[PDB]
RNA sequence: CUCGGAGCAGAACCCAACCUCCGAGCAGUACAUGCUAAGACUUCACCAGUCAAAGCGAACUACUAUACUCAAUUGAUCCAAU
């Protein structure tokens, strides 16, 4: 009965595992997406400071967070 | 080897420019 | 000593054969869901973070 | 041996200092090799069908 | 009453340089992992572009020319606006890779550089050449 | 061993044999304090027995 | 080592010895690896298959060994399914 | 101590003075001619090519062949520079280039190879395959003749023969159709030899097949000196090589010493050695000719053992040398238990006396 | 004798002579042999145990394709390319 | 007070001083850093440590892809937790 429900249970398990990969693998391909996107609105908050670089060039960047 | 004729076969570097910051 | 960045975690195979592994993730990123190699089913399953083993 | 030294397109360090070489100038370095003493096998008669 | 027709040597003498090869069986030279390019190969397709032709050959790793095709020959050259261009070079893979089967070259590996592989030329050399019957990579040795 | 002791009269295959008569025979040594269960008849020697 | 006991006047084992290592009859005595068990998680899978090897001790280790154990540890034993039955008995050893 | 060297070390006549005004490699593809070319350079050192390179022997290799044809290079070149003009002058062809759609008929480029480089192709492949080593001991010749040599397979389908194509013993079963140009009172002697066939003596041949004074290209009005034997590989012996040679005959010659029985199905008598036959007629004969084809174990070669050849087939089998093992010590000090296990004859149980 | 034998049915005679050709010798007996161990009736086991599967194997008819050997591959490829020579007679 | 690199120790190996200098007690990328197995190296013992063909299973016909980058980046037995 031990092997018989551990054999059960992985079948069921293992017949999910499928569909859970394509799942799964879509979401990483998103989060890889997802990062991409946040790397090109930093680059444009560095064009709106227009090379006017200095001790002010963090905070621009934290103002324009905000308003995301 | 360095007894050997064949020693130094292998130098290279005075053959390029010397950059050393 | 006080410095502390990384973690060992145990991952899981998601296959119900109680396989498992440890790897090391940042403390500070989200938990691991990865694809590795489950001998028990000899082949490439999904494994999922379930605990904290020790701080790296 | 010695032999003449082609390193690998992508080892990037390697073909950094060939570009840099006058012209006509080779670089050489110190090969070992093994000579194989034995054959990979032999031909035998093993039945007369 | 022995028949003189079963008199075998025990052991069988195959001279043929390819008998070994053909079975793969044969030692490829491996090794140099620090040069390129690789020794561990039987055969190898080699292109020598110039500023005015294309030639392409296929040799042994023992440094022997086993089939070539070249621009510099006029069975090639009187079909050719060009020696020069791509199509040039799509029509030397063409006729090597004729050549090739008529010698029994069936494999052979090809070593370009990043460069050379990216081009279009060899693009369409390496398309010609597998069209034409033969496999750009070696079947691995055999050890046991 | 068995066909052994049969050929030298050690053993009699005329009557059953069990662990008495090859004790008997001198053909095993069975030390129960040594955690002995008894004799187990092994292959070797098949072909010629 | 205990030569002669006070109750006996015989020679003891050293059950420490019993614990670790397995004598075969041959001779030859065979351990586990220090740290096999220990942060393997730091370790490389090379080193950690050469950890879990069951490996020979050295012919002065062995002489140790055999001191500090009695005959009765030494005795040709015929245990049923043993899975170190074959390695016993040594073959074509010369010398 | 020093050694001074034994001769011009590398990167000598690089003038050191001038190094910001030389010219450098800028490339990787400049610098790897450059050491190719340097590699193939003979060097006063060790090297690759001393221990790995075929040993050729010093003299040139003896050509033993028909002349080289006469050639006329400043008319030739007067043609050939005329033909590429009005190839490239036409409108089409430019345009075809230029889009990359352009293609060469691959049949009319063989038609001329044939006919130029085409006997140097031959030469330089029959070489590799070591015709010129087993069949002539290290002499050459260019065939000059081109030699096609084709087997009926079904009725409306042919093999060729090329020069080291395979072709089974199956397809080979029965006589080639073998033709060439020749001119009218020519004569000829095609041979066929199995240069890896033989199952007893290892530098010997078997002639299949002996065709002598052929008048022209009518092959079928020659001399059977020798009567067609189809190709029988054993099993497990790998692939063989076997070989058509054409010689063309100054004169009618007599063959009668080599002339073999009409069936000859003894391999005694199909023994053969290519350059005792050439050497003896060397002074009336030239070869002209080659075609060679590769040849491996199929179902039919047991068809010529059992029943042409009536023999027991002989079976053959690649054998590798025993592994290695370093020599066993009583104690091994750190060795896995496994280790035991390289030293043992059987797997079986074991009890010794008992 | 594989002809002869009574024994096994006749089509399965027949599949057997083309499956193990190269077991059968000039007489047309079946010639089976095992060296795998120092007893000679494991040895016969194991024969026997052969001419057991051979009978299974052809009686069975499988028709799953088995994956092809890396020996095979190559020689598919050589194939290929052999009957891609292949002509045709310019006048049939 | 343990570990690594360099000089002393110029060329196989080895080589000391409360000798001369500089470092380490990680980090990053993978998630087949899976399994298995010839033959070897070895810090002068042991312990420990190191490199690996073939093979299985993968990857693969674009990736100097196959024992990850990296110099050291580390801790035995018992015992405890599970
Ligand atoms: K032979
Ligand atoms: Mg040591
Ligand atoms: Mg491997």
């Amino acid at each position: 009965q031990k092997r018989r429900e551990r054999e059960q249970h992985i079948a069921e398990c293992m017949a999910k595992m499928p569909q859970m990969i394509v799942n799964w693998q879509q979401q990483q391909r998103e989060n890889w997406e997802k990062a991409q996107a946040d790397k090109e609105r930093r680059a444009r908050l560095q064009a709106e400071a227009q090379e006017l670089l200095g001790y002010q060039v963090d905070p621009r960047s934290a103002r324009f967070q905000e308003l995301l | 080897y360095k007894t050997k004729p064949t020693h130094g076969i292998g130098k290279y570097k005075h053959l390029i420019k010397a950059e050393e910051p | 000593k006080s410095k502390s960045k990384n973690i060992l975690v145990r991952m899981v195979s998601e296959a119900g054969t109680g396989f498992c592994f440890n790897t090391k993730r940042n403390r500070l990123r989200e938990k691991l869901t990865l694809l590795h190699y489950d001998p028990v089913v000899k082949q490439r399953v999904l494994f999922v973070e379930k605990k904290k083993i020790r701080s790296l | 041996t010695k032999e003449v030294y082609v390193p690998h397109p992508r080892n990037t360090e390697a073909v950094d200092l060939i570009t840099r070489l006058p012209k006509g100038a080779v670089l050489y370095k110190t090969f070992v090799h093994v000579v194989p003493a034995k054959p990979e096998g032999t031909f035998k008669l093993v039945a007369m069908l | 009453d022995p028949v003189e027709n079963e008199a075998v040597a025990p052991e069988f003498t195959n001279r043929n340089p390819r008998n070994l090869e053909l079975l793969s069986v044969a030692r490829k030279e491996r090794g140099w992992r620090t040069v390129f390019p690789s020794r561990e190969f039987w055969h190898r397709l080699r292109v020598i572009r110039t500023q005015h032709h294309v030639e392409a050959l296929v040799e042994h790793q023992n440094g022997k020319v086993v089939v070539s095709a070249s621009t510099r020959e006029w069975a090639i050259k009187k079909h050719l606006y060009s020696t020069r261009n791509v199509v040039a070079c799509e029509s030397i893979g063409r006729v090597l890779a004729q050549r090739c089967l008529e010698a029994g070259i069936n494999f052979m590996v090809y070593q370009p550089t990043p460069w050379e592989a990216a081009s279009d030329s060899m693009k369409r050399l390496q398309s010609a050449m597998t069209e034409g019957g033969v496999v750009l990579r070696e079947p691995q040795r055999i050890y046991e | 061993r068995l066909q052994y002791l049969i050929d030298l009269g050690r053993v009699d295959p005329s009557q059953p044999i069990d662990l008495t008569q090859l004790v008997n025979g001198r053909g095993v040594t069975i030390q129960p304090l040594k955690r002995d269960y008894g004799v187990q008849l092994v292959e070797e020697g098949a072909d010629t027995f | 080592l205990t030569y002669f006991s006070a109750r006996k006047g015989k020679r003891k084992t050293v059950k420490a010895v019993i614990d670790r290592f397995l004598r075969l009859h041959c001779g030859l005595w065979v351990r586990r690896k220090a740290g096999y068990k220990k942060k393997l998680w730091k370790k490389t899978p090379a080193r950690k298959k050469r950890l879990r090897e069951f490996v020979f001790c050295n012919k002065t280790q062995s002489k140790l060994l055999d001191k500090m154990t009695t005959s009765f540890w030494k005795r040709r034993n015929w245990y049923v399914d043993d899975p170190y039955q074959k390695y016993h008995d040594r073959t074509n050893l010369k010398v | 101590r020093r050694t001074p060297p034994l001769g011009p070390m590398p990167n000598s006549d690089i003038d050191l003075s001038n190094l910001e005004r030389l010219e450098k490699y800028r490339s990787f593809d400049r610098y790897r001619r450059r050491a190719e070319q340097e590699a193939q350079a003979p060097h006063w050192w060790r090297t690759y090519r001393e221990y790995f390179g075929e040993k050729t022997d010093p003299k040139e290799k003896i050509d033993i062949g028909l002349p080289p044809p006469k050639v006329s290079r400043t008319q030739q070149l007067l043609e050939r520079k005329q033909a590429i003009q009005e190839l490239r002058a036409n409108v089409e062809e430019e345009r075809a280039a230029r889009l990359r759609t352009a293609s060469v008929p691959l049949d009319a480029v063989r038609a001329e190879w044939e006919r130029t480089c085409g006997p140097y192709h031959k030469q330089r492949l029959a070489e590799y395959y070591g015709l010129y080593r087993d069949l002539f001991h290290g002499a050459t010749f260019v065939p000059r003749v081109p030699l096609h040599v084709a087997y009926a397979v079904g009725e409306d389908d042919l093999m060729p023969v090329y020069c080291g194509n395979e072709v089974t013993p199956t397809e080979a079963a029965q006589a080639p159709e073998v033709t060439y140009e020749a001119e009218e009172g020519s004569l000829w002697t095609l041979l066929l030899t199995s240069l890896d066939g033989h199952l007893l003596e290892p530098d010997a041949e078997y002639l299949h097949w002996l065709l002598t004074n052929i008048p022209g290209n009518r092959v079928a009005e020659g001399q059977v000196t020798c009567p067609y034997l189809p190709p029988f590989p054993a099993r497990g012996s790998g692939i063989h090589r076997l070989a058509f040679l054409l010689f063309k005959q100054d004169q009618p010659i007599d063959f009668s010493e080599d002339a073999r029985p009409s069936p000859c199905y003894q391999l005694a008598q199909r023994t053969f050695r290519t350059f005792d036959f050439y050497k003896k007629h060397q002074e009336t004969m030239t070869p002209a000719g080659l075609s060679f084809f590769q040849c491996r174990w199929d179902d039919s070669v047991t068809y010529i053992f059992h029943q042409l050849l009536d023999m027991r087939e002989p079976v053959f089998e690649f054998v590798r040398p025993p592994p290695y093992h370093p020599k066993q010590k009583r104690f091994p000090h750190r060795q896995p238990l496994r280790y035991l296990d390289r030293y043992r004859d059987s797997h079986e149980p074991t009890y010794g006396i008992y | 004798h594989l002809a002869t034998a009574e024994w096994i049915a006749e089509p399965v005679r027949q599949k057997i002579a083309i499956t193990h050709k190269n077991k059968i010798n000039r007489l047309g007996e079946l010639i089976l042999t095992s060296e795998s161990s120092r007893y000679q009736f494991r040895n016969l086991a194991d024969c026997l145990q052969k001419i057991r599967d051979m009978i299974t194997e052809a009686s069975q008819t499988p028709k799953e394709p088995t994956k092809e050997d890396v020996k095979l591959h190559r020689i598919r490829i050589e194939n290929m390319n052999r009957e891609r020579l292949r002509q045709k007679r310019i006048h049939s």
